[PDB]
């Protein structure tokens, strides 16, 4: 149950507690959640889930949390908003992206993944192979999203494009932003083409 | 979050009636509003939160001179909703001076439940073009609803009207209110009576009672597009971030749909990816290509094989597409829906945005152009005249969507860079 | 061949060729490997190894040429 | 790859016709385009790859005043294809004027269906020699084609007439269509409506429902021609590669016809080869060698024997052969055809360069040059004189086939290593 949870109302539900903190404080946090940096979380493990559960591995799931809120992040700023017309081409230019990035982070990882993972943590009969089973989820989930790979060849751009969303949200100039995506963008392309396979969703596109 | 609907028209509160019906036996609702043995999902798209589970719809029905109101009224699903929402010519000037005199307090009707809601959203109008008792008083209404609140969005649910041209102002009347719905509404989804029709006589060969099925149809399409909300999904739970990868031009919110299953009476993703490619599953009627392209699927899927599907659509470019600029075909998956049977398991719905309806403007800008040199069609209306008495008016309609047939052809070139 | 950007490109081809027609999925054994390109054509393929030993890298060898 | 067949004129939309009921029988195909639960082999010949495998024949049918168009509406097999390339005298200048007038459109439902294909690599036309409708109509757009597609290959199906002469310009029509068929296309194959009359008396005592058995006989022929592409066969996969073997000459396109089973109401390969061999096997009626003769064959045999085959036929020395040049019988196999009734189960088919049809030629340049000189044959058709007020294109078709019987009989001398 708490498994099921963990995906289901951390990493929807949660994206309305974020969106509502995005137009700052600890206690603001705890009266949001009872109702793109820092942000801790706490909660507690009861004793005979937290022999199976380790403390260690609320570290883990904060270093995929904070990740997932800085894609939240970019995509609400630019789920607000519908040379001078050069605008326009750059919603489009930027918008392709990000859904490919989104949809490559949630669809080819999360939820292939973890559909497989109940279906395996199932077939564990005791404590202490069901320990091990997750570990093997967790230090392979942990890199499957990117976290530790590829940190300044692929995730800088990924770190980039973040505050895109800031300035096109500020202005709702436009050829010294374009001038630089396609570039970046082209350094991307041309470093998918080789690829560890889920990356060439977004190789193509 | 909280979208408050609207249904008005006869066909409009046809469609709207049925999809109440479609959403109470789809949730485990009773025709009372009590919550079932059954029913967990979300319930608070549309469903007032009563303390057990009265799930009220967000229905406000607002006409004059009732006459299908009253075959609403003699059934239990009266009883589903009743907040004290709703409220008791075909022409476009005789429904908007109707829809002016009494404008203050079908408003106060719209304030009461505006306040009475959590939150506000989004407008959805269940409406038809050129429906009779909707047009001329849904284009007014609708002037007042975006003058007063421009802080939300409008989404329009109607149909080409396709009758067989006998009122002969049809095109004034569609003319007039395609220029509300340009500057007054951000989305309109309208469907060819023609083309449903023929995909009527293709799957049986029953066309007779077609206000029936038609229901059936459209309420399938509108339960399929918030069957994400209704059902515990990802994404497109607002209407917003559904709403934003189909527009690059705010003038340009009309979208082609089609449907991937034709018969009721499954298989794997790339297969249903290949027929929703096909024009024939489509719902709708030079060179043309999309700006955009989104899907929603709901059904039994393998959920890598989807990655897999997109690679060979891909691979295989089974389409064209746009010079300007990296759109992309999207994918969006859900639940099937359940309490409901379940035939022809994948049910597959798509949003376009296609530069092929500039034509069927143009049909409607000949017509309209016709008959406004011949002179001879619009009846002499003393409400038109006194209303306007140049008829200039329909003449800025006519320029708008001009305008926006040229918007279409520039976005066909690739000189879409440049303005349109 | 340049021996690190063909090996790639003659499996997305291979791959690609047969999603036209004709087994766009199920068996995937046959892969296109490299070692003109004609004159260092390779190919990559698998056997169940305990259930065949008829097939040994010999006898794959011997069809291979 | 992907070829378009065509059908035009009378004749040819029979056999058109009762060939897509052949290959609709003969695959795992509902007369509907869906594929059945016994359908596995090569599928995208001329079957449009639809999603739910819909293999819809592409199959172009263009004629004028239909009759015949009628008889193949009433059938299911209108559904099998229809993606909108059906469209609706009897000399060469009313048929040639009739397919001048219409050229557009006809050439655009050509053009639609040759980029809705995948690829083109031939035309395959369904014809008859002075076929009515046919005759002029169609060398006149077979020139079109020719002109407008010189990257294709041409195969003409087509029987010589034999109607016992009543049309009087029917030398002429056919000298003409000769004339395009010699610059216009790259194969034809003829066939004798006496020859194969005679085989109908010879194995049963019919001989009045002579359309409809000649379509069961030509619809073996196509879909033998066919089968090794049809179903997963090793060689001759390409229609070019099966054309580069009989062909030493562009101009001598011209084949010879045979078919081993002349009863339907089994042995061994040496046998059939030896029937073969014989003359009255052959469809089709001084010395005459063959250029070279290939065999198709389908059925169960003896994968060893068939080299035993070749070797007792060739050290028997059955055969002549020409003069001038190595060249030899040559064997193909195929699969026999599962999903139908299979009786007489070796059926064989042979293509033959001859020179015997050289005096088949010489048989039409008689009576042309007789009715040229008697010159009361032509019915002087207002359209054929403004068209050509000399009618020296009837001597030009006479300059050329005359050429073709100088190829043919120095073809038949050692001295075709000097020119023919």
């Amino acid at each position: 149950e708490y498994l099921q949870a963990m995906r289901n109302f951390f990493l929807d539900t949660m994206y309305d507690f974020y969106t509502s903190i995005f137009d700052q404080n600890v206690s603001f946090l705890n009266v949001q959640l009872q109702e793109l940096d820092g942000l801790t979380l706490s909660y507690k493990v009861p004793w005979p889930v937290d022999i199976v559960i380790s403390l260690e591995c609320q570290k883990i799931y904060n270093q995929v949390f904070l990740l997932l809120l800085q894609i939240k992040w970019a995509k609400y700023s630019l789920d607000v908003l519908l040379q001078i017309h050069r605008m326009f081409l750059l919603r489009v230019k930027l918008m392709h992206f990000v859904n490919s990035l989104h949809n490559y982070i949630m669809t080819r990882i999360l939820h292939s993944t973890g559909l497989e993972f109940q279906h395996q943590v199932e077939e564990a009969k005791d404590l202490d192979q069901l320990i091990k089973i997750h570990y093997r989820y967790l230090s392979t989930i942990h890199d499957r999203c990117l976290l530790r790979e590829k940190v300044s060849f692929v995730k800088e751009a990924i770190m980039k494009v973040l505050n895109l969303a800031l300035m096109f949200a500020d202005g709702w100039s436009i050829e010294k932003m374009e001038s630089d995506f396609k570039n970046c963008h082209m350094f991307l392309v041309t470093i998918l083409n080789k690829a560890f396979p889920h990356l060439e969703s977004l190789a193509l596109s | 979050r909280e979208i408050i609907t609207l249904q008005l028209g006869q066909c409009g509160n046809q469609i709207g009636f049925e999809f109440w019906k479609q959403l109470c036996a789809e949730h485990g609702i009773s025709p009372e509003g009590i919550v079932e043995e059954f029913a967990t999902d979300r319930k608070d798209v549309f469903f007032y939160q009563a303390d057990d589970e009265h799930y009220i719809p967000r229905a406000v029905l607002l006409d004059l001179e009732p006459r299908v109101i009253h075959s609403i009224l003699n059934s239990p699903y009266a009883k589903l909703y009743n907040p004290e929402n709703i409220y008791l010519g075909n022409n476009w000037a005789s429904g908007f001076s109707q829809g002016e005199k009494i404008h203050e307090d079908i408003f106060d009707i719209i304030d009461r439940e505006a306040d009475g809601s959590d939150s506000l959203e989004g407008f959805v109008l269940c409406h038809s073009i050129a429906g009779g008792t909707g047009s001329g008083l849904g284009s007014y209404l609708l002037e007042r609803l975006n003058d007063r609140y421009p802080k939300k969005l409008v989404q329009t649910y109607s149909v080409f009207p396709n009758q067989d041209e006998d009122v002969v102002v049809q095109p004034y009347n569609s003319l007039l209110t395609l220029k509300r719905l340009t500057q007054n509404a951000d989305c309109v989804v309208v469907l060819d009576n023609t083309a449903l029709n023929r995909i009527a006589t293709d799957r049986l060969h029953i066309q007779n009672p077609s206000f029936s099925q038609i229901n059936q149809l459209v309420s399938t399409i509108m339960s399929a597009s918030t069957t994400t909300l209704r059902y515990p999904g990802y994404m497109n739970n607002d209407l917003i971030g559904l709403i934003a990868s189909l527009i690059p031009t705010p003038r340009l919110h009309f979208l082609m749909t089609g449907y991937t299953p034709l018969t009721t009476d499954k298989t794997t993703v790339l297969d249903v990816m290949r027929r929703l490619l096909q024009p024939k599953n489509v719902m709708v009627s030079t060179n043309h290509c999309y700006i955009a392209i989104l899907n929603i699927i709901q059904g039994e899927v393998d959920p890598t094989q989807v990655h897999k599907s997109l690679q060979r659509i891909r691979e295989r470019k089974l389409a064209n597409f746009i010079p300007w600029g990296p759109a992309s075909i999207q994918v969006a998956l859900s639940r099937k829906s359940p309490y409901l049977p379940s035939a022809h398991r994948v049910s597959g719905l798509m949003m376009a945005n296609h530069t092929s309806i500039s034509s069927l403007f143009e049909r409607t800008c000949r017509q309209y152009d016709k008959l406004r040199k011949r002179e001879a069609f619009l009846e002499q209306f003393r409400k038109e005249d006194m209303f306007k008495d140049n008829f200039d008016e329909m003449d800025t309609s006519r320029e708008i969507v001009q305008q926006l047939i040229d918007e279409y052809h520039a976005a066909t070139r690739p000189d879409y860079i440049s303005w349109g | 061949p340049p021996t690190a950007v063909t090996e790639h490109d003659v499996n997305v081809a291979f791959q690609q060729s047969a999603h036209k027609v004709l087994l766009d999925d199920d068996n995937l054994l046959p892969l296109l490997h490299l070692t003109s390109g004609w004159a260092a054509l390779g190919l990559s393929y698998k056997v169940q190894w305990p259930l065949h030993i008829l097939f040994t890298p010999a006898v794959l060898e011997k069809y291979n040429v």
